[PDB]
């Protein structure tokens, strides 16, 4: 059974940093392209970053809105994907989900339940 | 980026009714390899998205046949023959033909209270 579970979310101040983690099982990890997708009422669902497999030398791709601040990485040995978010902004607020695709099946078939990321300096 | 648009924003229905959701793209979703990578997800409150239909009309594992998808190019439609309780939530269309993958704003399927 495919399992994906994100962790690391929390409330942070603007300009802060936070690292998200995603534990996985139930599918071949090394050839999978793993992704992070976020959701906020402001912009709905939006793709954030992707990290390809070894065949693509783990080439990373990012949404223009997070390029230079976010870093996606993975540990094929642990079957985990990570998202280091630095210089956080208010608009980065949302639920972050871990998912991914396979070269021949380019669709987000399975999603973790998500981890909440809140970037705010005042309630 | 390819802009995905959904209508309506909200679709109040009574169980057992029929349901039709619309999704449009800013440009053709027909891939160079011939396929059309337009998919539909369903998200229940406080839950994460679940894949319902991929490549326009293919039902994902476990998805009941009351769900069906159609369309081509830049216009698509998701339909439910007779809505049930477990089908209530927000529906999102999404394309993966062009990078970056983009999503529609979503349509909330809710009970007509
Ligand atoms: C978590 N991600 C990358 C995925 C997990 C499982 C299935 C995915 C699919 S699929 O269309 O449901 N599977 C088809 C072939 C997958 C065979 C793979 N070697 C495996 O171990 O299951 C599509 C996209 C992402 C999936």
């Amino acid at each position: 059974e495919v399992k994906l579970e994100e962790s690391g979310g929390g409330l942070v101040q603007p300009g802060g940093s936070m690292k998200l983690s995603c534990a996985t099982s139930g599918f071949t990890f090394s050839d999978a392209w793993m992704d992070w997708v976020r959701q906020s009422p402001e912009k709905g669902l939006e793709w954030v970053a992707e990290i390809r497999n070894k065949a693509n030398n783990h080439a990373t791709y990012y949404a223009e809105s997070v390029k230079g601040r976010f870093t996606i990485s993975r540990d094929d040995s642990k079957r985990r994907v990570y998202l280091q978010m630095n210089t956080l902004r208010a608009e980065d607020t949302g639920i972050y989900y871990c998912t991914g695709i396979y070269y021949h099946y380019p669709w987000f078939a399975y999603w973790g339940q998500g981890t909440l990321v809140t970037v705010s300096a005042e309630p | 980026d390819v802009v995905m648009t959904q209508t309506p924003l909200s679709l109040p229905v009574s169980l057992g009714n029929q349901a039709s959701i619309s999704c449009r793209s800013s440009q053709s979703l027909v891939h160079s390899n011939g396929n059309t990578y337009l998919h539909w997800y369903l998200q229940k409150p406080g839950q994460s998205p679940k894949l319902l239909i991929y490549k326009v009309s293919n039902r994902f594992s476990g998805v009941p046949d009351r769900f069906s998808g159609s369309g081509s190019g830049t216009d698509f439609t998701l339909k439910i023959s007779r809505v049930e309780a477990e089908d209530l939530g927000v529906y999102f269309c999404s394309q993966s033909t062009h990078v970056p993958f983009t999503f529609g704003s979503g349509t909330k399927l809710e009970i007509k209270r």
